RNA sequence: UGACGGAGCCAGCGAGUCUAACCUUGGCCGAGAGGUCUUGGUAAAAACUCCGUCGU
């Protein structure tokens, strides 16, 4: 809690705000992201599967604000219909598709449109590691619109046995919430990281600290391994930044 | 071939000139390409690589 | 509303389209970040 | 059975391009069009001037 | 002997009574068929129904349906250069020449 | 070993291997049943050797066709040629000749394409 | 029609002109068809709908004219829509 | 939760809690 | 002789250690050269058959 009680970090923010207000180039820039500067390589591939960062006391969205893509084992016609017609998710999803119509149906600059209209996207955990081939480059660069994996039920895969097919909207509504509220972050191998702690115009300055906290909270515990943990030996400085914006130191070692 | 010239204008004048690669395999200068700018055409003797340089000789 | 407000209509419709021989019509903290850094690669 | 007014712009002339509603499009198609051609007859010109 | 038993103006809009509500109120700009879909299923609004026969009490809940969205909780979605490249033209042009 | 014969049926790019063995009129296409071929609208066409010689022939015998290439109309032409030739062919083959002349003179005057192949060579003019 | 700005051809305005052609300026006159179209459209069988005209022009165009068409009663207006059409291949309302 | 074939899923898959699950 | 979605399904050519983006926001290491990570934008079998919805 050193970091919130710092006036260093609160007085970055003002000065960031303020930016986005008076530049028209940081106009569209909308997302307040944290650098991380870990004293040592994580020795973590980039395996492109986000992870998620638990913020307890504030949540960043809810599902219902945002245009969801959900991208499903083929056939798809078990998860569709179960999904439209329960009442939870009968309108939790903008769409609803299989990986085989996804990579018939988009190509090329389609690609592109699918990237805007979509502001998140989850893909069945069996599916996931097929779509950096059909999604495309875009997507799968910067780290603003990475799938994230999600699991249809609460069934599980047996060594020489084989997984019963359902689809519980209950749990799926609750993975979704979990990832919209908590920020995520994604492993590289060496010093830099970047989360997402804040949304502008939504969040207040004193919500995006607390934000911060728990973000470095959760990386630094090694007791929430290996989901957390991974910021082993400190954190030489962090900064934050829009998506154009310049860095502004908030904390150095 | 790319960032041999900078308009299409420019190709046009060097159409027909000699092209070689660093590895020596000999080429031309065939035709200017639409889109993008400063892209051209070329026919070598044999296939070139991505690795490859291409190189025209002036004085 | 008002029974005058029908009689109105009534009567405009009698006298509610080109005929006979008509013819067609006629026609600073921030400022100061950005010059660190760039003092820093300067410097190096 | 209802009577419509024929439209037709007086003094026609077929090689005089249609008239438009908006001085800059048709400004900015007068450019378009004179690009074109320039560019057309330079290429032209330098490809006979190289061979 | 005695047995008791066209067009609608929504949001500015003129619809068909002859028209399911659904599809009528699609007519309606920035209103699509998921959308009237969902809207009819908050208003309680039988879909089987034509735009007619909807009464009073129906069409003002779907009017607060749609002009409140977020008050009943729908989802977020559910809501001179040419002339300077001719002069550099004309300028390889003499050039050229 | 189980008497059994083999042909082939052609038709553009498609073929079909039809083998004819002795069993209890087990027929199947690609390893489904014959009544799934597809499209529906030319199923029949590959029923038109089994109902032109009955199905009273087919009890005593298994075929199994196996079809690749070409598209829809082809294979279906290729299906319904390999059938007949090795209908034909088994009864050469396992029983009397007499019979066989029987469902050669039956194919031939219902459909000759079903026993030789329709082939459209080029012809210069 | 013909440039000279284009015009209808006509046997009064326009002589020297078809003379130049070869065309005999007798046969020149396309006021008759302005005066038939006149007095076709404005009768009563075509307020009932029940007439539609066609025009076969002597150089082999076909014209459909609708009934619904309201002409200009001066000719000079008429010949005006005519270069329209003989080179637009239509003309709307 | 673990699925021998796809290792990634136990990392980065969403926790849940009851907050989670009861509805809004 | 439509649009949307889903489902079923049918080719033949083609195999050089060779096949292939651009422009940015920043962290760290490095005497330099440069290396690695982070980041936003721009560009980039079908027919056929069946089923359901709207409707000209």
């Amino acid at each position: 809690n050193d970091i919130i009680k710092s006036g260093l970090a609160e007085k970055a923010l003002k000065a960031l705000i303020l930016q986005c207000e008076e530049n028209p180039s940081l106009k569209n820039d909308k997302d307040i992201h944290i650098i991380i500067n870990t004293g040592k390589k994580m020795g973590i591939n980039r395996d492109n599967i986000p992870r998620i960062i638990p913020l307890t006391k504030y949540k960043l969205f809810k599902p219902r604000d945002l245009n969801i893509l959900l991208i499903t084992k083929d056939p798809s016609a078990l998860y569709r219909e179960t999904l439209t017609k329960d009442e939870h998710t009968s309108e939790l999803f903008k769409e609803i598709i299989s990986v085989k119509n996804l990579r018939r149906r988009f190509k090329g600059s389609k690609l592109t449109q699918l990237y805007k209209d979509f502001d998140l996207v989850v893909a069945d955990y069996r599916v996931h590691h097929l779509l950096p081939e059909v999604l495309g480059s875009r997507f799968y660069h910067g780290s603003k619109k990475l799938p994230y994996m999600i699991r249809m039920s609460k069934e599980v895969k047996l060594k020489r046995q084989q997984m019963v097919e359902k689809c519980d909207p209950i749990y799926v509504r609750a993975q979704l919430r979990s990832i919209c509220k908590n920020t995520s972050y994604i492993p590289n191998n060496d010093n830099c990281l970047s989360v997402r702690v804040g949304y502008i115009q939504k969040h207040s300055i004193p919500e995006i600290l607390q934000n911060i906290q728990d973000t470095i909270n959760f990386l630094t515990d090694k007791s929430k391994r290996p989901q957390g943990g991974v910021i082993k030996g400190g954190i030489i400085s962090i900064f934050v930044k829009t998506s154009n914006s310049t860095s502004l130191p908030i904390y150095q070692f | 071939i790319k960032d041999m010239f900078s308009s299409a204008m420019e190709v046009a004048r060097f159409e027909g000139a000699q092209i070689k690669t660093v590895s020596g395999i000999r080429g031309e200068i065939k035709r200017a390409l639409s889109k993008p700018e400063g892209h051209y055409r070329a026919a070598f003797e044999d296939k070139i690589l991505m690795s490859d340089i291409v190189i025209l000789r002036s004085w | 509303r008002t029974l005058r407000f029908y009689t109105s209509k009534i009567d405009q419709q009698e006298n509610k389209r080109f005929k006979g021989d008509d013819d067609i019509p006629y026609k600073d903290y921030y400022q100061q970040v950005q010059r660190g850094k760039q003092d820093k690669k300067i410097s190096r | 059975i209802p009577t419509h007014a024929p439209k037709y712009e007086e003094n026609f002339n077929p090689d005089k391009k249609s008239y438009d509603p908006d001085r800059t499009r048709s400004e900015i198609n007068k450019m378009k069009a004179q690009l074109k051609k320039e560019r057309k007859f330079t290429m032209k010109e330098i490809r006979k001037d190289a061979k | 002997s005695l047995v008791v038993q066209h067009i609608l103006r929504l949001l500015n809009t003129n619809v068909d009574g002859n028209i399911k509500i659904v599809y009528a109120l699609t007519t309606i700009k920035g209103v699509g068929r998921r959308y009237s879909n969902l809207v009819c299923k908050k208003a309680d609004v039988d879909l089987h129904k034509r735009a007619g026969e909807l009464t009073q009490e129906e069409l003002e809940r779907i009017v607060q349906i749609m002009q409140n969205p977020t008050h009943y909780k729908i989802p977020a979605w559910f809501l001179t250069l040419a002339n300077n490249v001719e002069s550099k033209l004309r300028d390889d042009l003499e050039r050229l020449k | 070993a189980v008497p059994s014969v083999q042909t082939f049926g052609k038709k553009k790019s498609a073929t079909a291997v039809a083998h004819v063995k002795a069993g209890k009129g087990l027929i199947k296409v690609n390893g489904s049943p014959i009544t799934l071929v597809e499209p529906e609208i030319l199923r029949f066409k590959v029923y038109e050797p089994l109902l032109l010689v009955g199905l009273d022939k087919f009890s005593n015998i298994d075929i199994r066709v196996r079809v690749t290439g070409g598209g829809h109309v082809s294979q279906v032409y290729a299906i319904r040629q390999a059938i007949a030739k090795g209908l034909v062919a088994y009864h050469q083959k396992y029983v009397d000749e007499q019979s066989k002349n029987e469902l050669k003179k039956a194919f031939t005057s219902y459909d000759r394409t079903l026993l030789i192949a329709d082939s459209r060579r080029p012809e210069p003019k | 029609t013909h440039k000279i700005k284009y015009v209808l051809l006509n046997c009064d305005d326009h002589q020297g002109l078809l003379k130049k052609m070869g065309r005999d300026i007798s046969e020149a006159r396309p006021d008759i068809t302005h005066q038939c179209l006149l007095t076709l459209l404005d009768s009563p069988i075509n307020k009932a709908g029940k007439l539609q005209v066609y025009i076969q022009t002597s150089r082999g165009i076909l014209i459909e004219v609708n009934p619904t068409v309201r002409i200009p009663r001066t000719f000079k207006r008429f010949s005006g829509l005519m270069v329209q059409l003989l080179h637009k291949l239509s003309i709307r309302s | 939760v673990k699925d021998h074939r796809y290792p990634g899923l136990t990392p980065g898959l969403a926790p849940v809690g009851l907050s989670d699950e009861e509805d809004s």
